[PDB]
């Protein structure tokens, strides 16, 4: 069957993206904030896609690097192509999405991953910032308080909208984010920055005695 | 696969 | 030919003339060199007048297609960096005589400044694009002359009419030193043809205006 | 047997159909309207596919993004090829038909969507505005007066049946078709309207304060 | 088994042909007659195949539209490539007639299409108008009188033997014809005819108007 | 597919 | 899936 | 089984030519006669396959009607690359066994057809004019006295048996011909001759009032 | 059935 | 050779001598080098007759083809931009040698005034195309003869039959202008080639009224 | 060389000389080159012989695959099409003194009149093609000296045998007027090949008739 | 079920590792010791993968020696396309972990080998060396200390996670790795060395008479 | 058009002119030939303004590229290949006038001394590159004249400031040398462009900085 | 296979 | 099958 034949397709997905660690990203009044649980130190899951567009996805790490690697290549040569402000994260979201959909009906086995997206407006630009959630079967969300990715996202979801603070701080966005998370220590954590006030380049790591310091 |  | 540019408080101004030749042989009249590329830009092209008119055609149609298909217009520098394409790989129908060399003007929509939202650009045969800091910008044969006139004018541009009586006088000039460029006819009633862009858009200049602009300027000359 | 097979692809089809939101077309006084009852302020099932050739269709959203995309490359590459008013959007729908027939015949997962496409004539025309309707297995039907996407048809259908008023004016026909589509909010609702008054492009998105005034 | 399979693509194909409307093809004193009822004011089954052949179809109208679009290719070049007078009907005949067994025979779903192929002598010259009458399969059959499809084949086509009057004109052929269809009011029909009365292109649509005073 |  |  | 699948397909093959017309070719003073049972007027179930070399199949039109065009464009090039003479009955019936057993093994829906070729001495030589008979399967058969093609062979094909005289005159030969196929009419029947006495094409057609006044 |  | 068009209150005419030279024997006489493309367009083409009549055949089967799979004709600027896009395809063989000019006359149906839907397009070497103003257009060697001819004769252009007397008038003005083209041959009764279109279409020109025409001229000029 | 047709009232003529040279020094005093297409058809090709031969057996295979592959024989036009896609292909090598230019001739079976059934058509070095309307056509070297002649002695053609003395009269004054044309060889009993169509069919003309026209010749001429 | 044919292959591959030698590599004072118990002297699971980087590998010996060619091409080709230190073992790790696990999905039989690269610091500069072990489905583990390998893991393991020592001596190490591996002699045993004291190329075999005397 | 580049004790500075000319005629007077290559690397190209701004481009593009896809930031020999690999895709387009000599400086992050992180390579026709010892650098048409000038001022380089007046004093010499380049346009108020890299980074110079040291230079001169 |  |  078929239907049953997809059925046992979506399971597997889902098996595969809840046997995954929980990332959380959300927008703060300074821009977006991400952390990921990772006990890993050279492996990372949170990148950047363009100057105010960052990465974000749980799964398999093998295909969701691929997928980063994909869109980071294809927004880049969309921006040589028109304009670095050519670039939304609108864009690489559809491009994302019609990829996933397209791997997840030709591709025998599935990528079980979940992705999203955050951008900012550009320097000296006022836009509330946007959040894209994907899944593995194409489909996409708009998120507009926080996305959780990975494992049991409804403990995680449910914390974070009971201590949903919309313009919160770096670091009480930060405190909220892991007290839902936890819902560890300052190592197997990563967090990244996408900063409005940043001229170009939004994005921005967090981490050492940095990270250390602003928890 | 690894899902880390 | 001879087509001009130039930037005045609240838009900018585009228009060319009418004259299409062969040699020193006239094949044309009443060619039309400007279009409205979109909403807020024009575009009027120097060279071969058929190469001119494909790559206008060319040029609109990306335009529309990102448009339609983003759902959103192109950032200035986005459509500079396209036609920056296509006339870069025109090189080597340019070097056999396909030469066609566009002047690309636009109200920057998403500027701060609202009086000073037009951009001229100018292309050279490289295809390297400058955006014109003088406020005014001219192509074509007599392009030499029409700036030339147009560094004594600028001090009079005001608004659209300043720079529309500026514009059409720099034209004429022009055709007073260029045989290749047509000017005014008063037996044909043929007139350069010219564009008005601001934050309403691009607009067509109704020809009466022209012919009003035309005669006071030649009866100034008178 | 390959009618189990091909009637089990039917099923989906209109299941995925079915589970799928609800956006309806109006052939108004001045020319053509759209609604739909779209939550996502970014994703678009409605678009222009010309100057006087609008879009609008429901199901998975890549799918008709896809084919949105494609139609759209099609009818620029004609009007190239000939001329501007040599699109014509009869032709696009036969070209939507035959594509959507191949997807249901030799594509292994058919797309679960259903199409629509309308025109009006040339500003300074005088011509009916032309609906057509295009379903998953590429059967094409013409609609005189009005045309309903998604979800359960039959409730709306029959509203606008008979609360059909022909040469509706725009507030009219929007009053008319948000009444029987409630069968909402001034948000989650994407209109956009043919207008045959319109010199060249026809198409006109309405959202926001103008979206408010007229609702 | 291959007999199954033979048998159950046969009878799919032929279910797909009954499930369709009627069309019917007579040959007429000034040449063919092409009558059919096809309430779709937009798609069109009968189409002229070259200037002396004409072209009517009864099936899925995206597979007949392909087919014929690629007979009307194919009868172009032909005619370019050595003259306009060379090419014949029946070369078409055999060419849909390999096309559609070749379908029939690799293709996992055939086109439940059957034709009408007719052809009439050029200006100036005398000739019984050629009628070929092709089915799904590539069985081709030549009919001196009348060729008659889509579903209850059995009455229309008893009723036209009935009669059917050679030497027929036009308002005494369309009644009959209309009489044996209706085993319909002027709407909602389709109607063309190849005149050999004209000079070089022989097909010609009479419709509306003109179409209404002929009934 | 359309039969009409 | 995404029906919207 | 494989040996199952193939005495199926045998079985389909001997169903279908059985299922057939039924043409005899038969080698007379002249040269080779041939008849054919058609019904049919536009189609030629006997062609010519060169100068000296004639065509006669039995089973479904369009594959016979392919392969026919693939011998005589095969034929044409041989001759251009060598000479005309060089072009020998031999050589074709070797190229159609040779794909015909090509098709047989590969092809799940194989040709079902019957064929036989004829080739006469050149003018002004003197030879016993060859008849190969070659199967679907690949089979290829060498009849120094007549051929005959399809339908229920047996009784035709004894009665020719009898009644079959070597160097038979045409008129003898067409009646005896008759005689063994009645086993109808004047009409319905295809009538061709390989004549040796011709200069360059043996070639010839005997229809309607010339076959009237031999009949 | 095309078998003539 | 030298082939005309000119429009009239009502439609349009085209019309071409008959003429063939290879240098300067003469290898034709009886050349019909105009075309009725369809039921309203009719297309001369001057320069290698070869390639005319090969472009001729190609372009009235791409529009027929066109017409019979939309079952709808060509717009006006459509069979334009093919028109075009087959010229442009000549460019590399007109480079070569194998050089050919076109020249499109056409009857607008869809156009609002029925008097005005007569349409010339001129065509250059870069496929580039210009709808004729003036009312008239020549093409060929000696068109530059008759253009000015018929600049001096559009003065008394008013129906269909002034329109023919005139164009006539300029082809033998051109032939008495031009060796490559040929004039009326009373000695073999041949007579230049012409073509009337109008709202009932593009129809042939009977050979009889050329000849009287070509007659009446000739008296004049005696 | 030298190759020429007629068209006798009640069909068409065919003939060429038999002499072959690399410069001045002659390869051939016996060379066919007229050689009959189909039953009704019949042409010869002037210029480099081989290239000649190779198009007549391309041609022909060409005719006869056409022939058997739609059991129906191709109209003349058709005929003239596929023989000026065969020239148009060669020009490029033709371009490198591989020239060689067919003249052909047929019977039209499906005319009105039988008595006019015959068909001449000449071609360029494009592959443009021509029908001759004079009734006389000459290919090759000598071919002006041919059509000149043939210019004067066509008066004289009332049957097939005028037509043979006709032409073969055009060929022996062409050859002693052009060197590379041969003439009647006397000494070596050899005479250019004729070939004649009809109602009946293309046939060859005996070489006694075709001697006895030449002895005749020579002694009106002695 | 895709399942059923994923976990077969997965306890395939894995029954595959335990059939297979035991080697271990280990971060020491000098760098990073890598200890093979391989009996073959021409053939080496160990080698160099750059300058700073080594190999380890265990399991079907072709497979990873294919991945330990196209791996070597791969670094060969970054550090020619951008330079030497540009190369980082991360990368190839990455590399590494991209084929594999796309061999694992795709391929029908998998490899069942398990990978593992130490990188140590670049001459003069002082880093930890980081251990990278790479299982058949591209599992990337980083082990801060020693990495083991092939067969019984457990009690090996353990022997070494009790008895590991940081900063162990070259010869210190030696033993206690071959006290580990016990749970052998000078042959059929291979052993060699990342020096981070080298200049260029850290990579050394310590064989032989000077394996002898280490031992 | 003349772009140079100085290390002084804690970083580098690199400065370029604003003149583009296409022959004699001055076609640009404000181009910014400096780009912020990254942080801590930047370039300026001197020859074709259009080749220059694509390579900036595309090798900033190629950077970020390589910098978001590995995590890491390329070493900078590892920025030197990839530089001196796409000057070299860029020979055949040299050779036919596309030239473009791009001059690259940069702060090594990663050197032992943070005083002489500063690294200056120059480039050559062929793609080779070179560190360059001396501590000064620069390209374009007057670039000998610039070389010279910093021969004899590099004495004085002491630090940033000192760095910065001593290059525009030498990008004043060349421009009065050569004709091609700028000078500083007190009239206008365009001056060339700078941007200092140090551990910090790459920062441009601010104009009035610039304005003020030129007035200086001037004013010393006179 | 070779496991060595 | 031709065996002979």
């Amino acid at each position: 069957s078929p239907e049953q034949a997809m059925r046992e397709r979506s399971e597997l997905a889902r098996k595969g993206i809840a046997r995954a660690k929980s990332v959380v990203a959300l927008a703060y009044a300074g821009g977006v904030l991400f952390v990921a649980e990772n006990p890993s130190r050279s492996l990372q899951k949170i990148s950047e896609l363009y100057d105010r567009v960052g990465f974000a996805a749980a799964g398999k790490f093998n295909e969701f690097d691929n997928l980063r690697r994909g869109g980071i290549q294809f927004a880049d040569t969309r921006g040589y192509a028109y304009d670095r402000r050519d670039v939304t994260g609108r864009q690489l979201a559809n491009v994302y999405a019609q990829t996933l959909g397209t791997i997840f009906t030709e591709q025998a086995k599935p990528y079980e991953v979940e992705l999203c997206v955050a951008e900012v407006a550009h320097y000296g630009e006022t836009k509330r910032p946007e959040l894209y959630r994907i899944t593995y079967d194409g489909s996409i969300a708009d998120e507009p308080h926080f996305v959780v990715m990975g494992g049991t996202t409804e403990p995680i979801a449910n914390a974070l909208k009971e201590s949903y603070a919309e313009n919160a701080s770096l670091t009480d966005a930060l405190r909220i984010a892991v007290a839902a998370l936890r819902a560890l220590g300052v190592a197997s954590l990563e967090v990244a920055v996408l900063d409005a006030n940043r001229p170009r380049r939004a994005f921005r790591r967090i981490t050492g005695s940095a990270l250390q310091a602003l928890l | 696969g690894q899902y880390l | 030919t001879t087509i001009v540019a130039l930037k005045y408080p609240g838009g900018v101004v585009m228009a060319g003339d009418r004259r299409s030749t062969q040699g020193n042989m006239i094949s044309g009249r009443d060619v039309r060199k400007v279009y409205i590329t979109d909403d807020y830009t024009a575009t009027g092209i120097a060279g071969t007048a058929a190469v001119a008119v494909e790559f206008a055609r060319l040029y609109a149609v990306e335009l529309e297609h990102y448009e339609k298909l983003e759902g959103v217009p192109l950032t200035f520098a986005g459509k500079i960096n396209r036609l920056a394409i296509m006339v870069r790989g025109n090189l080597a129908a340019a070097m056999q005589g396909l030469l066609a060399l566009p002047l690309l003007a636009g109200y920057d929509i998403h500027a701060s400044d609202p009086q000073s939202a037009g951009r001229i650009v100018s292309f050279d045969a490289a295809g390297g694009w400058n955006i014109e800091e003088e406020g005014y910008q001219a192509v074509g044969s007599g392009s030499l002359f029409a700036k030339s006139s147009m560094k004594k004018l600028y001090s009079q541009v005001t608004d659209g009419d300043s720079g529309l009586r500026v514009a059409v006088e720099a034209l004429y000039d022009a055709a007073d030193d260029d045989s290749a460029t047509g000017g005014p006819d008063l037996v044909r009633g043929i007139f350069p043809t010219a564009v008005i862009i601001d934050a309403d858009g691009a607009v067509d200049v109704p020809e009466s205006r022209i012919a009003e602009l035309a005669r006071a300027i030649i009866e100034s000359r008178s």
